[PDB]
């Protein structure tokens, strides 16, 4: 499209998820994600094609449907209580119905099943803005209200997410079916600690999209969507897949990385709160993540896959065009652990 | 209850004049013997829904215009009226009117 | 009372059409339309029952975003069919979990 | 909880004002010019008290003054008055426009017999004063005591004992 | 412990006034020169990503790197201090304030505690 | 999450329509005004675990004016017991409730 | 029971539309369910919004939809008790948006041109 | 100054209905903030009583208050008479 034109488009995108973010009214928060919502499918069918195409319409489904029963909820908390405040819900029934609509809008399991294929059908820079940018609201509005969520709902949905996630890596060998398998990993680890502590799961969301806008620049700067042609990379950039793996191996929550400080945190919370059993299982579960994480290192850098002739042209031309803030990005999501307790920035 | 009565009626005086009209010529005896889909038609409705949408919101001018804040109401009624006017030139200017 | 319910047995309704998908992505919209209906209704008598009067904008509000996006999603189904020939719902599996 | 207090029947008992909308139209400006005092007293009371048990003897005083100002209408002004409510009543909207004439012979007969003066435009939408001998409600909305705050705490800050104090991280 | 709520909070700033009666960090603070060796890194990984001489491609890049590093941790390590002295402050004022919650514990001295003795064998 | 830029800027962008009793077009009051206003000034500076405690009079009173479920139910038992009254053969309707009474302006 | 009758009917066109039989037929049972739904609100005392339903929702939206779809194969108790006076409050309170609900106005307008731009940019093809 | 006059003129003709459409958009949006009656207007909303005038408790310390409609106390209208 014109460069005027998605400029506008990212503003609003960028605009309604500020007006979810400021506004004290339930009807604003809903007008934000509707503006949002409007304003994000052109970013996705940017590059036109049948799959982007589908991607987007499987998009508008989920998030229309999500937005309608939001609004349902909304509308019930109203009938029993004269309130329009975003606060305490008042009803157990429309914080149900508040819960399952935001579960679906950050594609926690059960309502996971859009994000993969979304992300598959979608390039790699609305993938980034996707799984990135699209968690901020609904995880801000999460919580606003998180002393009137039920935390069996919570608990079983983040289990379910993450169990989920660490499964449905394992059998992918396309790198943004991967990358949405770990986002719903790691949204189910930013939803299990709501119930007890908000600083917490602000800091589990700012590792994880710092990390992720570092893998996602790194796919980028090495145009593979496969793990087949990212296997070619070592060829022409070494220090690419480098990089790369030592932010894969961060990504796997292995200490001394940043990756590990949120589970690590989030650990002791729960722990704080008599709960030993659930971080256990997570952590168990987290392995998994890891593993297929290891699978990539193997495939990407740690070993030499076969190449191609035509390859040697390639040697001799450079990127045009150089992302700013991946260098940052990476010493951000691997370099972090002894800057710990600046926590306490409520960040 | 009168509009009710009043719909009621109109409704069983054409049903009645309609059937009547079907069935009286059905007495006598007789010998009783894709792809396009054009888009612009498609554009045409969907920028009639959104004017429309535009006016559902410029409806109430007639009663906002007494409320002691003149000057606020003027501006938002304006400004509603300047967005949909840039709607138009907008659709205008990238050939979204044309045939 | 029964009024309330009823509406809310209405949108209950709806959803699970939608939810239900046999074909016809246009179905699918009806479906969101008809809940969008709904909601339209069970708020406007929550808000003219209790008298607030600022609230009386809300519906409105509600039904001028609701037919934004009900346009949005007919573009999308046009382009859809467009590709396909189609809106039949079993056309959209390029993508898969 | 509780039991509400209604008064008897009796208490409810006046002589009703039993005119129609157009007799109550055709004299509206005179009786609100005459009639201003017990109806100012009995809307000030009724705005204050907030109760319709509270506000009955006012009530019955402004249907005694409406009775009188009527009756002086009655043996003073009969026939005008009663064209010019014919007037009023013949129309479905009840307008003063359309029979001006009528309403001039009306004011003239008042003010040959009792001396009234028609107010003006935007005089009986002005705020006036009451003087009351009622006492002031002290707790109208029948309310209880607010809880007490929280207690505020307030001081010099210090720097935080040893530091953040999170596993080892000595700062 | 959520301060989110707490009276008396300015919606956006980022350093309150009543911060200013803390010390501040020292200049040569271990936290700072950690923060201005990750912008050194930043700067490293900016010079090997584009294909330059990693030690002494860009001198003034790599200035700015760890300059900017270390003004955004001066302000993040005030912020952070801060953030700590209200809690330990709060923690005060409560224990304070509910003698009943937090009774002083009756010394006693290990010559008259029994405590239990499970040789190894 | 909540940015309050409203109550940084004192702009007031979306807080007149949080609630029936804050400023009405006109002057017209909502239909539970009092008990709405009751509550929040119970409720005002004290936190929400402490409203919900010890603000549950004020908030139980709006809940029965907003949605006026006791009232349905002691009006629904009064006419149950009339009507079984009635069907029975004991007690009569006086004839205000019949239509034969004498109306007052 | 003249409201419950409505509500009623009401769900039995949702429960016609919503089995999703021939997209025109369940298009006939949405239009004749948004018909007893803007009655329901007409005998509530909602004129305005009733008739906006009648009008915007019927006339426009349905109609875009049937067009598209063409080209292609108890009561009465919890009333109040007093009057509004010489105006009608719904009308009133629909009014204040030019001069209560500004930030409404701006963040709605803002939506209807992006809603413009986005549904072109999704036609254009290429 | 010659180009915009000339802008103008090309316009006119092959184009009136645009040139005829802005300039009455652009008038309505400038005269109102030009207008003295626009005040008049606020103030003729303002005198229109939609409402009961509430009566105040006299204290002895309102003298601007009236205390019958009659007397000289008080918001005037005849300004609107005069209009
Ligand atoms: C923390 C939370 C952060 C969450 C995630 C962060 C969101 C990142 C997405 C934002 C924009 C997307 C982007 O920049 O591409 C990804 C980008 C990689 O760049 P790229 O892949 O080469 O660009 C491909 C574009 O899609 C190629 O598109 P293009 O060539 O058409 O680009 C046109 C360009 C040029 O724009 C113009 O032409 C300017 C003209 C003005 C238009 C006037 C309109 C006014 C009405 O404008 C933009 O790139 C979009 C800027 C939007 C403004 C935002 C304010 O990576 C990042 O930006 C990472 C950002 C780091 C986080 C943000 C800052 C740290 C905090
Ligand atoms: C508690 C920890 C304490 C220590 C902290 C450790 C981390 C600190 C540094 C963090 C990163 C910053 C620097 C790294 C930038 C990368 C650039 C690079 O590749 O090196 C090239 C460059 C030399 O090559 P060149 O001739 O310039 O150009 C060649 C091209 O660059 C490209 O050459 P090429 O393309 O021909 O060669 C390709 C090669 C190139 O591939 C690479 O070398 C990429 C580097 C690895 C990725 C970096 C990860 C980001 C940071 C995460 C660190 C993880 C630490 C956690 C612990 C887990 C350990 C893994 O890739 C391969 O061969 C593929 C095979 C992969 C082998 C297995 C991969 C393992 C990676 C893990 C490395 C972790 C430690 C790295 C230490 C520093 C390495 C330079 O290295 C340097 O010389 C710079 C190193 C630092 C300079 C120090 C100078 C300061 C001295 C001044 C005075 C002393 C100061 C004291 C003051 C008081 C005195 C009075
Ligand atoms: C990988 C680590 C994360 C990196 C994050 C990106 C770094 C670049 C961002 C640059 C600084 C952004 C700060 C914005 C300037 C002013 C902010 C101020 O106006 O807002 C204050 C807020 O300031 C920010 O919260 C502090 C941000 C500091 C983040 C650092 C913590 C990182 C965790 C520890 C890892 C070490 C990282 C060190 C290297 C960067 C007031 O907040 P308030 O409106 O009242 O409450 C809303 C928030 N609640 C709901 C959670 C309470
Ligand atoms: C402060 C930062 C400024 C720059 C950043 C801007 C961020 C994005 C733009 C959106 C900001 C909107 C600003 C307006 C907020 C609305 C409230 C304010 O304007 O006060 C109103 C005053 O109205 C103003 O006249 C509104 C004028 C603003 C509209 C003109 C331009 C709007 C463009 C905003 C961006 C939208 C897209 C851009 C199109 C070009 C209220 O009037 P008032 O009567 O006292 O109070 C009503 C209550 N009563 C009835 C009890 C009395
Ligand atoms: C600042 C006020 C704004 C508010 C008022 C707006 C009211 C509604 C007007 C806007 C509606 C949409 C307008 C869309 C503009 C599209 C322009 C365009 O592209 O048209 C050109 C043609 O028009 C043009 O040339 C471009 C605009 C020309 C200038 C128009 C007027 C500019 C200003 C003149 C008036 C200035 C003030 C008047 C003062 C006079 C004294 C009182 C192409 O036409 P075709 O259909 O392709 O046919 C061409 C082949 N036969």
């Amino acid at each position: 499209m014109n460069p005027i034109i998605y400029t506008t488009l990212i503003m609003t995108v960028m605009s309604g998820t500020m007006l979810v973010m400021i506004s004290s009214h339930w009807l604003l928060i809903w007008i934000g994600f509707e503006m949002n919502l409007l304003a994000m499918i052109p970013v996705l069918m940017k590059n036109f094609n049948p799959r982007a195409t589908e991607a987007a319409t499987k998009y508008f489904l989920t998030q229309a449907t999500a937005s309608m029963m939001l609004m349902m909820a909304i509308i019930i908390n109203l009938l029993y209580s004269g309130q329009w405040t975003i606060t305490k819900m008042f009803n157990p029934v429309a914080m149900t119905m508040m819960t399952m609509a935001l579960a679906m809008k950050l594609g926690l399991s059960p309502f996971h099943f859009w994000v993969p294929e979304v992300t598959q059908g979608i390039s790699l820079q609305a993938g980034l803005l996707l799984l990135t940018w699209q968690k901020l609201a609904p995880l801000s509005v999460l919580c606003q209200i998180s002393q009137s969520i039920n935390p069996n709902l919570m608990l079983t949905m983040a289990m379910l997410s993450i169990l989920i996630g660490g499964w449905g890596g394992l059998n992918q060998t396309q790198l943004r079916k991967i990358m949405a398998y770990s986002s719903i990993a790691h949204m189910g680890w930013m939803t299990a600690v709501l119930p007890y502590n908000t600083t917490m799961t602000i800091l589990n969301l700012l590792i994880y999209i710092t990390m992720t806008l570092a893998m996602f620049m790194l796919l980028i700067h090495s145009s593979a969507t496969t793990t087949l042609s990212l296997s070619h990379t070592w060829n022409k950039m070494p220090v690419i897949t480098s990089l790369m793996m030592v932010t894969l191996l961060s990504m796997g929550g292995l200490p001394p990385l940043s990756g590990f400080m949120p589970k690590w945190m989030i650990i002791q919370e729960m722990t704080k709160n008599e709960s030993i059993i659930m971080p256990t299982l997570m952590a168990m579960t987290a392995l998994l993540n890891l593993y297929f994480y290891m699978r990539l290192a193997y495939s990407s850098s740690l070993t030499m896959f076969p190449s191609t002739n035509n390859m040697k042209m390639k040697w001799q031309f450079e990127h045009t065009k150089q992302m700013k803030l991946l260098p940052t990005m990476i010493v951000l999501s691997t370099l972090v652990l002894p800057m710990t307790p600046a926590l306490s920035s409520l960040n | 209850m009168n509009i009710m009565l009043t719909l009621l009626t109109n409704v069983t005086l054409a049903s009645l004049l309609v059937l009547i009209a079907f069935w009286l010529p059905q007495l006598n005896a007789y010998s009783e013997k894709r792809l396009p889909f054009s888009m612009k038609f498609f554009l045409v409705a969907i920028t009639f829904l959104l004017f429309d949408l535009e006016i559902a919101l410029l409806l109430p001018l007639p009663w906002a215009s007494q409320t002691n804040n003149l000057k606020t109401m003027l501006t938002m009624a304006l400004f509603l009226l300047i967005l949909l006017a840039a709607s138009l030139a907008y659709e205008w200017t990238q050939k979204g009117l044309e045939w | 009372p029964l009024v309330y319910m009823n509406i809310i047995m209405a949108f209950a309704i709806a959803l699970a059409g939608l939810l239900m998908y046999r074909s016809h992505l246009m179905s699918s919209l009806l479906c969101l339309e008809g809940m969008m209906l709904s909601l339209f209704i069970m708020s406007t008598l929550i808000i003219l029952n209790t008298h607030f009067t600022l609230a009386n904008m809300m519906p409105i509000i509600l039904l001028v975003f609701a037919a934004c996006e009900a346009a949005l999603g007919l573009s999308l189904l046009v382009m859809v069919s467009n590709t396909y020939g189609t809106d039949y719902v079993q056309n959209l599996n390029l993508l898969q979990c | 909880p509780g039991i509400v207090e209604l008064p008897t029947l009796e208490d409810l008992k006046v002589q009703e004002v039993k005119v129609s909308s157009s007799v109550l139209k055709a004299a509206a400006h005179h009786y609100g010019a005459q009639c201003d005092k017990p109806n100012k007293e009995f809307m000030l009371c009724r705005w204050e008290e907030k109760d319709p048990r509270r506000c009955l003897e006012e009530g019955k005083l402004v249907n005694q003054c409406a009775l009188d100002f009527f009756r002086q209408i009655k043996r003073h002004c009969a026939e005008p008055f009663t064209e010019y409510w014919t007037c009023i009543d013949y129309s479905g909207l009840q307008l003063f426009r359309h029979c001006r004439k009528q309403q001039a012979k009306f004011d003239e007969c008042v003010l040959d017999k009792l001396g009234w003066v028609r107010p003006d435009l935007g005089e009986l939408s002005k705020v006036t004063k009451v003087k009351t001998d009622r006492p002031l409600p002290e707790n109208p909305y029948h309310s209880r005591a607010r809880p007490e705050p929280n207690p505020e705490a307030e001081g010099d800050l210090k720097p935080a004992k040893h530091g953040s104090r999170l596993f080892f991280w000595t700062m | 412990t959520m301060m989110s709520g707490r009276p008396g909070r300015v919606p956006l700033q980022f350093l309150p006034n009543e911060a200013r009666s803390l010390p501040p960090p020292k200049l040569t603070d271990p936290r700072l020169v950690y923060m201005g060796f990750l912008g050194y890194c930043s700067g490293l990984i900016d010079n090997a990503i584009r294909r330059r001489p990693v030690v002494s491609a860009g001198l003034h890049r790599q200035l700015l790197y760890v300059t900017s590093f270390v003004f955004f941790g001066y302000y993040l390590l005030k912020r952070q201090d801060y953030m700590y002295a209200l809690r330990d402050h709060d923690m005060f004022a409560y224990v304070k304030s509910h003698p009943e919650d937090f009774p002083e514990k009756d010394k006693k001295t290990y010559g008259e505690i029994l405590e239990e003795f499970h040789p190894v064998r | 999450p909540f940015f309050d830029v409203q109550k940084r800027l004192g702009l007031d962008l979306d807080r007149w329509m949080t609630i029936q009793s804050a400023e009405q077009p006109h002057k017209i009051p909502g239909r539970c005004h009092a008990f709405e206003k009751e509550w929040i000034e119970c409720a005002h500076g004290i936190g929400g675990i402490r409203a919900e405690k010890e603000c549950k009079i004020e908030f139980d009173d709006f809940v029965e004016c907003l949605l006026r479920q006791k009232t349905m139910k002691r009006l629904s038992a009064i006419k149950r017991q009339r009507d079984k009254l009635i069907k029975e053969g004991k007690y009569t309707p006086p004839p205000h409730h019949l239509g034969k009474e004498d109306p007052r302006p | 029971y003249i409201a419950f009758i409505l509500s009623t009917i009401f769900v039995i066109g949702f429960v016609g539309f919503s089995s999703k039989p021939s997209p025109i037929y369940g298009g006939l049972g949405l239009i004749v369910s948004g018909g007893v739904g803007c009655g329901i609100v007409l005998n509530f005392g909602g004129s305005f919004l009733g008739l906006m339903v009648f009008l915007i929702y019927l006339g426009g939206m349905l109609v875009v939809f049937g067009y598209t779809t063409a080209m292609a194969t108890g009561d009465w108790v919890i009333y109040d008790t007093g009057d509004s006076g010489f105006f009608s409050e719904e009308a009133m309170g629909i009014a204040a948006l030019y001069s209560y609900g500004t930030w409404l106005v701006i963040v709605t307008g803002w939506s209807l041109l992006i809603g413009v731009v986005v549904i072109m940019e999704i036609t254009r093809g290429n | 100054a010659g180009r915009i006059a000339s802008f103008l003129k090309n316009a006119w003709a092959k184009e009136p209905v645009l040139v005829a459409s802005f300039a009455i958009g652009g008038l309505a949006i400038i005269l109102p903030s030009l207008s003295p009656y626009t005040n008049y207007a606020i103030r003729i909303n303002r005198a229109t009583p939609y409402n009961y005038p509430v009566p105040l408790r006299d204290d002895g310390n309102m003298p601007d208050v009236p205390s019958h409609p009659q007397d000289p106390q008080g918001p005037s209208l005849e300004w609107l008479k005069n209009l």
